[PDB]
């Protein structure tokens, strides 16, 4: 039943996607709204193969109640096994702990899933961010270190990548002659291709040079390898 | 030790550990090995650019076997199951198809140059920075206060690796801004003022080694009226 | 549809390709320490007054005041809301365009990180910077009296730090009253908070263009599927639906391209939020004009 105040000459009523909301029964002179049923997506959450079979499913932006268990025609569980609300949505198949780890697989708003040992098992939780941590501050009292470690770290940044050409007549007609006459009115967006590509093949060879070549000297190790004590 | 001094620390505290400066060096280069081996998901970012051209190569290939809303996917069958003026028709949206596939490619690959240019810019002025001299901007050239770093080459990209120095067994002390002697405020040249519950000396801030306090590391400039919290004791000369 | 070939595949992995970027950026801005500090509970600096910065436990959420005009300031519009549906289908008459997006098939999903989780990231810095200096960015904290750190500061641009000890009082009130101006010159303008705002309107103007698009015809009879089919046989019904099919389509990559246009930009200046956190927060910068105006103290 509609609460629309239709006018009398009225006989539909449409909205801002152009579709119909809102009609008139032909017999019964009575205003009625149309509202599409219940749809929305779904996310498998699963470890590797290789660690086991068991899955769960996240219904995105639906509330748990009111659940579908329709077009997917395998059904879980929906009961028994643990159903959780999140923002989300809705979470089946895993079960809600208090202890809070770091996030594994990300969900939601916060909240995170792994896969524990407990009886092997998928569990849910929400993240922590950090250990707890408190200085003793006081505004006569200074610490000061006595020791020092040397450390050593690694960072990886990719440079350059594959270049590659295209040929369009081969790509699209083959070695057909019909099929390249009829390309041929169809303007010089393939001239605008190969351009590209070539600016990106030199652009990837200037990318290489810059990072690579900061000095022009080729200087060499001496043969004696002995520097104080560190080992190269 | 020109690099210690670079980061606040005399060079007589190298001089005096040198041997075990050496050792830690050597198992931190050690340890290298064995954290890059273990670890499978390292070298994920070279391995991307790897994997997205090759999926978008594929997927340009797999395109041909397309329709597009005509009766067959192959040239030959067309023209020898119709006529001419009713395979013009034919033709086109599978040139049309073709054709808009290219396109998409071609914008997708401009894309991921653009942002392999970045990437390739940030490595060139880390290459300039950490490598050919010694930077004072925080947590750019590692976690701590950096050393020395060392360039490695890999497949499509630059590895480094950034020698740091981290303090660490911190203690407790207590502290005054200033010391008042004859009428007179002193202030430590470099360092601070210490107290280990019955004297006084001062220290460097990175490294606890305390002195003897005298005129030749104070300067007076004030008086002993002004500042807060100041501690009268004796100053030698 | 099934015929024309896997677009669809490629827009979706571009999408997610973009989700995961959208918190992989936000991660790498808000996490730079590991550890979660908290302030003493005597609240003395030496005469320093923070509290117009640090959380207020009075309020539910903990936020600050000036965090608390700025989520004022900026309205937010689209989040991500369970049952959803069912507010959509309560039909209070007052169709709005968020359930017009979501009956075609548009939705938004919600960051992994919510506001409080950020919120204790920033009070976990503000305590750390304020108890320790910037020793806790390098290393294990250690602390040191608030007046000592402004002296080494004051050292570190080159003035000395008996300047500091016979001018306390000034400097703290100075530096009271131009933390009081901050919120004024926040509430007064109302243009300060543009490029916030910039974001939400693009996201909104590009998901209303894009379900406004579906009411073109492209050629067609009519842009309406059902009146296609039951006005037509089918062998006249393909070559209409084929058009339809076609602009729906060329509409869904315009979209695609721009969103990962904008993306890219996002990312310029999520990196460069970082760099500036890495290096204006954890430590003292000597770069001209990097951290503001004039010579660099704290941020
Ligand atoms: C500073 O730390 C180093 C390394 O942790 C200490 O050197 C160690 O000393 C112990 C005690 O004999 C030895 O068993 C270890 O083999 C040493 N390590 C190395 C790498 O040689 C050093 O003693 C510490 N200094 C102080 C003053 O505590
Ligand atoms: C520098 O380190 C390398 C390896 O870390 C040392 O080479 C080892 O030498 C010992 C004794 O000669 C052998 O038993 C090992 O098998 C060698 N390892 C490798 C990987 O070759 C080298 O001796 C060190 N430098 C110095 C001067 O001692
Ligand atoms: C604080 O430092 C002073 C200065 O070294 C210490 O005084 C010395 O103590 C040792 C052993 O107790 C004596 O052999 C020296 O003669 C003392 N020096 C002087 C000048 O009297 C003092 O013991 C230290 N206090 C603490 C708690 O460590
Ligand atoms: C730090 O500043 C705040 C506000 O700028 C001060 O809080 C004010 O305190 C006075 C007197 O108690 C009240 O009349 C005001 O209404 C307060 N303002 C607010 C916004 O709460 C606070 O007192 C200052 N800190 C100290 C130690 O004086
Ligand atoms: C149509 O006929 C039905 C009888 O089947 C009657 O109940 C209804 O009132 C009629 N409506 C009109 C508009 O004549
Ligand atoms: C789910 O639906 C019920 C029934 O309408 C409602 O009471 C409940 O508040 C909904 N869940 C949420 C999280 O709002
Ligand atoms: C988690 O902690 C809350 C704290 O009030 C408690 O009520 C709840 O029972 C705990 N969870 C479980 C599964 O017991
Ligand atoms: C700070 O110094 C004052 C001296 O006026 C003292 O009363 C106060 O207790 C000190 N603060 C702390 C936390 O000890
Ligand atoms: C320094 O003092 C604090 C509190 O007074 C204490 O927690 C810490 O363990 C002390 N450090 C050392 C090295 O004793
Ligand atoms: C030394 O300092 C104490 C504490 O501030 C003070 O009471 C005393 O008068 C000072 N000595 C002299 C000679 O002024």
């Amino acid at each position: 039943e509609s609460n629309k105040k239709f006018l009398p000459f009225q006989q539909f009523g449409r909205d801002i996607a152009d579709t119909t909301d809102a009609v008139r029964d032909p017999q019964t002179l009575e205003i009625l709204d149309i509202t599409p049923c219940s749809f929305g997506g779904v996310s498998v959450i699963t470890p590797g193969t290789n660690t086991s079979n068991q899955v769960a499913v996240l219904y995105q932006g639906v509330n748990c109640t009111e659940v579908p268990v329709l077009t997917p025609t395998w059904r879980v569980y929906s009961t028994g096994s643990n159903v959780f609300q999140t923002r989300a949505g809705c979470l089946i198949g895993a079960e809600y702990v208090n202890n809070s780890y770091e996030c594994d697989i990300p969900i939601g708003a916060g909240i995170c899933a792994s896969y524990q040992t407990q009886s092997q098992s998928i569990i849910a939780y929400t993240m922590s961010l950090g250990a707890e941590n408190s200085v003793a501050y006081s505004n006569n009292s200074i610490a000061i270190p006595t020791n020092f470690t040397i450390s050593v770290t690694t960072e990886i940044l990719p440079v350059s990548m594959t270049k590659t050409s295209v040929d369009c007549t081969m790509y699209i007609c083959g070695d057909s002659t019909e099929c390249s006459n009829l390309l041929l009115q169809y303007g010089s967006f393939c001239t605008q291709l190969k351009r590209a590509l070539t600016g990106i093949a030199v652009e990837q060879d200037k990318n290489t040079q810059e990072v690579f070549a900061q000095v022009k000297q080729i200087y060499k190790t001496p043969p004696i390898k002995y520097f104080g004590g560190f080992n190269f | 030790a020109y690099r210690f001094n670079g980061i606040g620390v005399t060079q007589n505290v190298l001089y005096e550990n040198q041997k075990l400066i050496a050792n830690q060096f050597n198992s931190a280069i050690g340890k290298i090995q064995d954290s890059l081996s273990s670890t499978p998901s390292a070298l994920g970012k070279l391995q991307d650019v790897v994997n997205h051209n090759a999926q978008a190569l594929n997927t340009l290939v797999k395109q041909l076997s397309s329709k597009f809303g005509a009766i067959s996917s192959v040239l030959n069958d067309i023209l020898s199951r119709l006529d001419p003026p009713e395979a013009e028709v034919q033709i086109d949206r599978l040139i049309t198809g073709r054709l808009q596939s290219l396109q998409t490619y071609v914008t997708q690959q401009l894309i991921r140059a653009a942002e392999i240019r970045a990437s390739a810019n940030l490595a060139a002025t880390k290459m300039s920075e950490c490598v050919l001299g010694q930077s004072k901007r925080v947590d750019f050239c590692g976690k701590g206060y950096h050393l020395m770093s060392f360039p490695q080459s890999a497949p499509h990209g630059v590895v480094f690796l950034h020698v740091t120095y981290v303090p660490a067994q911190e203690k407790n002390f207590t502290t005054a801004p200033a010391i008042c002697h004859d009428g007179k405020a002193h202030f430590p040249r470099e360092g601070v003022f210490v107290s280990n519950g019955t004297h006084w000396f001062v220290t460097q801030r990175n490294f606890y080694e305390p002195q003897i306090i005298t005129t030749d590391n104070t300067f007076v400039s004030g008086n002993c009226d002004v500042v807060i919290g100041i501690v009268n004791n004796t100053v030698y000369d | 549809l099934l015929q024309y070939g896997s677009f669809c595949t490629q827009l979706k992995r571009a999408l997610t390709g973009i989700a995961v970027e959208q918190d992989k950026n936000t991660q790498e801005v808000f996490a730079q320490v590991k550890q979660i500090y908290k302030t003493p509970p005597i609240k003395y600096f030496g005469g320093f007054n923070f509290s117009q910065i640090l959380p207020d436990p009075s309020k539910p959420s903990k936020r600050s005041p000036i965090e608390d005009l700025l989520f004022n300031k900026v309205t937010l519009a689209d989040a991500g809301f369970i049952k959803q549906y069912g507010d959509c289908l309560g039909d209070i008459a007052a169709r709005d365009l968020i359930c017009a997006q979501k009956f075609n098939g548009l939705t938004v999903l919600p960051p992994l990180l919510t506001d409080e989780m950020i919120a204790q990231y920033t009070s976990a810095l503000l305590a750390g910077t304020i108890t320790s200096g910037w020793t806790f960015g390098a290393g294990p904290a250690l602390q040191i009296p608030f007046p000592m750190q402004m002296a080494y500061r004051f050292n570190g641009i080159g003035v000395t730090q008996n300047v500091l000890y016979e001018n306390q009082k000034l400097i703290a009130n100075q530096f009271n009253s131009a933390i009081g101006k901050i919120q004024d010159s926040l509430s007064s303008t109302p243009s300060a908070l543009g490029k916030l705002q910039d974001v939400v309107n693009h996201n909104a103007q590009a998901l209303n263009t894009l379900v406004k698009q579906l009411s073109s015809k492209f050629g067609a009879i009519s842009s309406v599927l059902n009146d296609i089919l039951s006005r037509l046989d089918p062998p006249e019904a393909e070559v209409q639906i084929d058009r339809l099919i076609t602009g729906r389509l060329q509409s869904l990559q315009t979209y695609v391209t721009q969103q990962l246009i904008r993306a890219a930009e996002i990312r310029a200046s999520a990196n460069l939020a970082a760099t500036k956190m890495s290096e204006c927060v954890l430590g003292q910068s000597k770069r001209v004009d990097f951290c503001g105006k004039g010579y660099h103290l704290m941020s």
